[PDB]
RNA sequence: AAUUUCUACUAAGUGUAGAUCGGUC
């Protein structure tokens, strides 16, 4: 009960981080539900835990697409973020907004949703 | 009056309605009670294989009809084809015994071996169970006795596949003309050069090891004809000429590997045969299959990529090769290629014109447009250019096979760019363990992989020639098609990802249901009245269909009134009622004697309170009162089950009491509130039912006569009518013109935003700024795909919001209609709505307008359900949409967009700089070159009979100046350029004298070039009409240097802020007033013409007569 | 983002605005 007590260790460790996660989801979640649409950030998007305090920049998978319709999971009620438009399909559960548009983006934009609105 | 009263209930029109049934008491219990469910998959399977084993017993069919055929006139044919022709009228002998053969063949088809036994109950349930041993497929066959529905439509697909119809589906069109005449090409091959080939591989050793059968060489001849059309003499042809295993390891090759094998002079510039097919009768299921299918075709050593080398390799064959017999097909990319080799598109075309004017142009020109269409049409006779004739077309300096060498590795060069990034996409252990669906760059590599690869095969599809013509190259072509059918190949994978990859995440699988009758109410309760045993019972807002089981019904029929409640009135006299009780058919029910399946939508609630749809005010007045036989009732009504996709783990709510956003930025509100939940798609997770009951509408008609004609004459009469001008745009992509007869602007307004209106509320919303990010996804989003089905359906709503914009200004203001054509032959591509679109558009306008029915309206008067107008003829084709359908008035448009409103100038002066010598020829041509202080303007007074295509005005001398300012676009840059800065900058650069009169004289002193390139630069500014900007939409402006009589000249921005404009705001107005103008002209044409004379009124507008009443009705 | 199916909405509170004949590639 060494190394297994260890890994659990480090899946607690994952389960703060991923609460905290799902916490900046969900302050974040209402301060783009305040949002009408067209002052939304360009929000970075993936299914992965992506940490916005600790955010790397190395990928290409960072995209910068206008996010909307974030409705729930109706077996576990989550806050969803299509990347696009109502009719593409792309629900996410993990979103950092950023600055701006594509190309070699800014790096975080932590907390200043209310300076969008 | 009215012009409504004579065009309504003309002919008939059968709809399909479509309506929503649930069950309603213990009737699910009662079908898992009774066992219906195994029987319909096990059947609907069973009937899978049914369609297999009847495509493998009529292609055993096919191997028993053209097994035993001999052939008479088979050698006339042959020789009578290479004779090389004289025609006296001999080559429709030759075709005329061509369809001696086809009647022959057709004949063999018809006349004997069966025929009769073929599509009746018989050869299903006599034929095929003693037929398909391993005998538990004849107990699969034996449940399928009276239901032959879809039996009888894939009776009707394969009575469409054998006809004297003569297509590509066709065997007798095949076999005849594609074996036959690849036959008398390989008999044309065989006797010319052969000789140098082999006298002792082909009759020694390879009739020894293939067939031991007749001499290869007497393969050649009348008996092998009448052998090769059987599926075996495919196998043994293409067994010697492509190669075949011999049932060992020899894995021998053909004749062409051993041209290629000779090595004559190591080039072998020897013709080779041709493969000829075989019989017309020979996953998109999961992200593996169609990976692995990628995994199969498009990778680093296939035998398609391989062919793709020898693409390669044959166009250095092509630099080793002659450039004469090669044909080119006349189509749009032989501009495409004069736009990679030479400068412009119709500069080839002109080369040709130089060689058409050797022939018909003269001295004192006669060119009219006329004379432009015989000679357009005339380039369309030609199709048939060689490399030579382009070698002739070819100017100093211009090789065509080293520039054309150099962008084709270009080009492939490129496609060896997307290939670049395409190697470590599938190296070694590619199991991609996320979704296709999910990730997206790889949907990128394979998108930009298929749009190179296609778009390379519509280049090389355009390096066709005609077909069947004279002396053609003979090495070139073989692996020409060879590599063009396996490019064909990996177009049908392209067909297989693009179809795959878009797949909506939930299915829709209907079936329809027949409960063990196969008489399920094909009439409507007609004197059999228990063979059909279903009627419609009806109560309230809701209604109640009666399917009685066989069982009981033969004794159901206790009707009583019972006095007291429940009076389910079911119907009959096929129209009316007979009332019925309450609790006896609740007992039945409750016990389970009959079924009730609710027919209801979302109209029938009584939680509304709006205006219901379409199909159901089509429903209400079905069963109305005074229903005099407009709306009637038809056979064949059908229920389809529906099962469920969306499972409950995926289901995803709008929950109870959260405050959401809104989409529309032109909401009042800006959030929302319920008190319930709001799904995610909840109509595709249940089981639902469905029933379609088809109507007819004016089966009995009132008057029968021709349109168009009535239309004509009607309007003869008229002083007033209405033009509609629906125009793809640049900046706005829909635009409504409605002028009235005489010319003054109406109503004229933009499509960018659509006005709802509900409860009095009109709330706008924008499909210009929605559309443009929706052009923003498709600017951004690493793939185009569904992006692009996304704009083509969401185009598709917006179509279908113009035809209810179209429909209500045809019910509220009963114009013409003039709109853009699709058949001009006009092609722009600047506007953001493409073809396709446009003619699903026209194309709902043909399935829309055939009954049109107003919503708002009283049923009793015309408008509505029972007296909607029949404006528009049947659906025949795609080339149907040919000047005239109905009040469509399809009017084709050249140069109306790039024209002055005001007065009517067009380009025609060509300002395109070629040489000194026509820049001295070109300011000399003009007549009165005189400045004057106190206007600061640059006047020209000018004669259009000394510049080249200018016959078309009616004056010829005309006076112009140049007014406003100019945005040079590109020096983009926005070079803003005026006009006396820029002539005063040249004339006080370079010291020339300007405070004079008349120095037309003093400008062809000078012998410098840039004097004449900036002042043909000036002409090309002041001639640019489009006065635009592409960047910013601040003003998108239309100013003319051209003034009317009145002295004005037309500023577009002081004539685009008014309430009542008098002239068009933009381009768009501009393009579709004129067309507007044009059926002006075409009403004009009604005035002068007679009576009986408006049968063949040309409706077709030239431009030259456009250009006259352009210039002489403008007031 | 709720429909007889499709599209843009929430649009006065399990809907609202339009359009749709046909089984067949
Ligand atoms: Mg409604
Ligand atoms: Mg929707």
């Amino acid at each position: 009960h060494n190394d297994e007590m260890y890994l659990v260790v480090q899946a607690l460790i994952r389960a703060c981080i991923i609460k905290e996660i799902d916490l900046y989801t969900e302050q974040l979640y209402n301060i783009i539900k305040s949002l009408p649409y067209d002052k939304r950030p360009n929000v970075v998007y993936s299914d992965q835990p992506l940490d916005p305090n600790n955010l790397d920049l190395s990928e290409p998978e960072l995209w910068a697409e206008q996010v909307g319709e974030c409705m729930r999971y109706a077996h576990n009620d989550q806050p969803c973020f299509y990347i696009g438009s109502t009719k593409r399909e792309l629900r996410v559960n993990y979103i950092v907004p950023v600055i701006g548009v594509r190309d070699e983006i800014e790096r975080v934009m932590t907390l200043e949703e209310v300076r969008n609105l | 009056m009215s012009k409504l009263e004579k065009f309504t209930n003309c002919y008939s029109l059968s709809k399909t309605l479509r309506f929503k049934a649930i069950p309603v008491g213990k009737t699910q219990e009662n079908i898992d009670n009774k066992r219906l469910l195994v029987e319909d998959e096990k059947r609907a399977e069973d009937y899978k294989g049914v369609k297999k084993l009847l495509d493998r017993y009529y292609l055993s069919f096919i191997n028993d009809v053209l097994h035993s055929i001999k052939l008479k006139n088979l050698n006339n044919y042959i020789s009578l084809f290479r004779k090389k022709t004289r025609t006296e009228k001999e080559n429709k002998e030759l075709e005329n015994l061509e369809i001696n053969l086809r009647k022959e063949i057709a004949k063999a088809f018809k006349g004997n071996e069966g025929y009769k036994s073929l599509f009746k109950k018989d050869i299903i349930e006599t034929i095929l169970p003693e037929f398909l041993d391993d005998k538990d497929e004849i107990a699969l066959v034996n449940s399928f006795n009276g239901f032959t529905t879809a039996f009888t439509g894939f009776f009707d697909n394969r009575e469409n596949m054998f006809s004297e119809e003569a297509k590509s589906t066709s065997i007798a069109f095949r076999c005849i003309n594609e074996n036959l005449t690849r036959y008398i090409s390989n008999m044309d091959i065989f006797e010319k050069v052969d000789a140098i080939f082999d006298k002792h591989e082909v009759q020694e050793i390879k009739e020894k090891i293939l067939n031991s059968d007749y001499d290869v060489e007497d393969f050649f001849e009348g008996e092998f004809f009448n052998f090769v059309l059987t599926q075996e003499g495919i196998d043994v042809y293409n067994a010697i000429i492509g190669g075949f295993v011999t049932e060992s390891g020899e894995k021998i090759k053909g004749l062409n590997e051993y041209i290629n094998l000779y090595n004559q002079k190591t080039k072998q510039k020897l013709p080779k045969f041709k493969p000829l097919y075989k019989q017309v009768l020979s996953g998109y299921t999961s992200d593996e299959e169609v990976l692995e299918v990628f995994r199969n075709t498009l990778n680093k050593n296939s035998e398609i990529f391989s062919s793709i080398k020898k693409l390669e390799k044959l166009f250095k064959n092509f630099d080793e090769y002659s450039s004469a017999g090669i044909f080119v097909k006349n189509g749009p990319a032989i501009s495409t290629i004069s736009k990679d080799i030479f400068g412009e598109w119709n500069v080839i075309r002109d080369k040709w014109n130089a060689e058409y004017d050797d022939i018909h142009l003269k001295k004192k020109a006669v060119v009219t447009e006329k004379y432009e269409d015989d000679r357009r049409k005339s380039f369309k006779k030609i199709g048939s250019f060689s490399l030579e004739q382009l070698q002739e077309y070819a100017d100093a300096d211009l090789s065509v096979v080293e520039k054309l060498k150099e962008i084709i590795i270009q080009k492939v060069d490129e496609i060896y760019k997307v290939y670049g990034s395409s190697e470590k996409l599938f190296d070694a252990d590619f199991v991609l363990e996320k979704s296709l669906k999910k990730n997206d760059a790889v949907v990128a590599i394979m998108k930009d992989l298929l749009d190179s690869v296609k778009s390379f095969e519509n280049y090389i599809k355009a390096f066709f020639g005609e077909g069947k013509e004279t002396n053609r190259d003979e090495s070139f072509y073989g692996d020409f098609v060879l590599a063009y059918d396996i490019l064909l190949k990996v177009d049908h994978i392209y067909d297989a990802i693009r179809n795959y990859v878009t797949q909506k995440p939930y299915s829709k699988d209907k079936f329809k249901l027949y409960f063990q009758n196969p008489q399920f109410m094909g009439g409507w309760d007609k004197d059999k009245e228990t063979d059909y045993r279903a009627t419609i019972l009806r109560y309230g807002s809701k209604y109640y269909l009666a399917i009685m089981d066989k069982k009981y019904a033969k004794c159901l029929q206790k009707i009583d009134k019972d006095d007291v409640n429940g009076n389910y009135e079911k119907i009959n006299y096929k129209v009316s009622f007979e009332s019925a009780s309450k609790k006896e058919v609740d007992k039945l029910v409750e016990e389970g004697k009959l079924y009730m399946f609710q027919i209801y939508n979302k109209d029938f609630s009584d939680k509304s309170h709006g205006t219901p749809n379409l199909h159901t005010m089509y429903f209400k007045l079905l069963f109305d009162e005074n229903n005099h036989g407009q709306i009637r009732l038809s056979g064949g009504a059908e229920l389809f089950m529906r099962r469920a996709s969306l499972k409950k783990e995926e289901l995803v709510v709008h929950p109870a009491n959260s405050p959401i956003a809104n989409k529309n930025p032109d909401n009042p509100k800006k959030t929302t509130t319920l008190s319930y939940d709001v799904y995610k798609d909840k109509r595709f997770s249940e089981d639902q039912y469905e029933l379609h009951i088809p109507i007819a509408i004016n089966k009995c008609p009132k008057n029968i006569f021709k349109i168009n004609t009535e239309v004509r004459v009607l309007l003869k009469h008229d002083d007033n009518p209405y033009v509609i001008g629906i125009d793809r745009g640049e900046r706005n992509l829909l635009y409504i013109v409605v002028v009235d007869g005489k010319g003054n602007i109406v109503e004229q307004y933009s499509l960018n935003e659509i006005i709802n209106n509900f409860n009095g509320i009109r709330i706008k919303t924008d499909y210009h700024s929605l559309l443009d990010k929706k052009e923003k996804e498709r600017f951004e989003a690493r793939q185009n795909w569904t992006s692009i089905e996304n704009i083509k359906e969401l185009k598709a709503g917006y179509i279908s919001q113009v035809v209810h914009k179209i429909c209500e200004l045809v019910e509220k203001y009963d114009a013409v209609i003039a709109l853009e054509d699709l058949n001009s032959g006009f092609k722009n591509s600047r506007v953001k709505v493409e073809k396709q679109v446009y003619q699903k558009f026209e194309k709902m306008l043909i399935d829309k307008l055939n009954y049109m029915v107003d919503k708002k309206s009283n049923p009793c008067a015309t408008g509505g359900a029972l007296k909607g107008y029949q404006i528009t003829n049947k659906f025949e084709s795609f080339k149907s949409m040919s000047t005239q359908n109905g009040f469509i008035f399809y009017i084709p448009a050249w140069l109306t967009s790039k024209i002055d409103p005001s007065t009517g100038f067009v380009n025609l002066l060509k300002t395109k700089y070629t040489s000194i010598a026509d820049s001295k020829k070109f300011i000399s041509s003009f007549d009165r070159i005189m400045y004057v202080p106190e206007e600061d303007l640059f006047e020209f007074a000018l004669d259009y009979k000394n510049f080249s295509r200018t016959d078309a005005d009616y004056i010829k001398k005309w006076k112009l100046y140049s007014y406003g300012n100019r945005i040079r676009i590109f020096r983009f840059d926005w070079e803003e350029v005026c006009l006396t800065s820029a002539y005063k900058e040249l004339f006080n650069k370079y010291g020339i004298n300007y405070q004079q009169g008349d120095i037309r004289a003093l400008l062809c002193e000078q012998s410098d070039k840039a004097f004449y390139s900036s002042f043909m630069a000036l002409m090309s500014l002041m001639l640019q009409m489009r006065n635009s900007i592409t960047g910013r939409t601040d003003v998108d402006f239309l100013i003319s240097p051209v003034k009317n009589s009145d002295g004005i000249f037309y500023d577009s921005r002081n004539y685009e802020a008014q309430e009542n404009a008098i002239l068009p705001k933009n381009a768009d107005a501009n393009g579709a007033y004129n067309i507007a103008r044009k059926v002006l002209w075409a009403i004009g044409q009604f005035k002068k013409a007679e009576d009986e004379k408006l049968d063949k009124v040309k409706i077709a507008i030239s431009n030259k007569e456009w250009l006259e009443y352009a210039q002489t009705s403008v007031k």
